[PDB]
């Protein structure tokens, strides 16, 4: 238990999976940003020359 | 057309005065992540304790 | 003991700040390759247009 | 001018293929990179139990 609080995760399955699919959701919503981002940068490209 | 050009421009360079902060914000978001799946990790841990 | 059995990993200090090494250059090497997919991309786009 | 373009789209073709493949490349790498950093972590635990 010293360890635990050491740690002080507060090791709660429901926590669990909540917490780990809102940081694969960001994960993803920050990849579809980074491709928006490209699409957009082609854009500049395209429009410039 | 020597009007509209500029104008044209000048209005990509706004675009892409937006898509470089897009881009600077993703990848610390993408550091971010990373450290949020570390933490999934350390909750994965603490589940068998 | 029985859980370092379970887990199976040979898991050598050597090994594992190599491991870590390994990985973590393959990481960054990966984000490069795919920066420069995306670059040449965009080139073919702008030829194409 | 009609036999520079047709090569022009050639070449554009050639160069579009070669970098999807890329692209299938650094997909797989991708999910490749995610099991080491999943690795990297195991032999941490390893380590301090």
């Amino acid at each position: 238990l010293q360890e635990m609080k050491d740690i002080g995760v507060q090791a709660d399955a429901n926590a669990e999976m909540r917490a780990r699919e809102r940081r694969d959701r960001l994960h993803e919503a920050l990849s579809v940003n980074r491709s928006r981002v490209n699409q957009l940068e082609k854009q500049i490209a395209f429009c410039e020359a | 057309s020597h009007k509209q050009l500029a104008t044209e421009q000048y209005r990509h360079v706004e675009m892409a005065r937006e898509l470089a902060e897009q881009s600077g914000a993703s990848s610390d978001l993408e550091t971010d992540h990373q450290a949020a799946s570390d933490h999934l990790n350390l909750v994965q841990t603490a589940m068998r304790q």
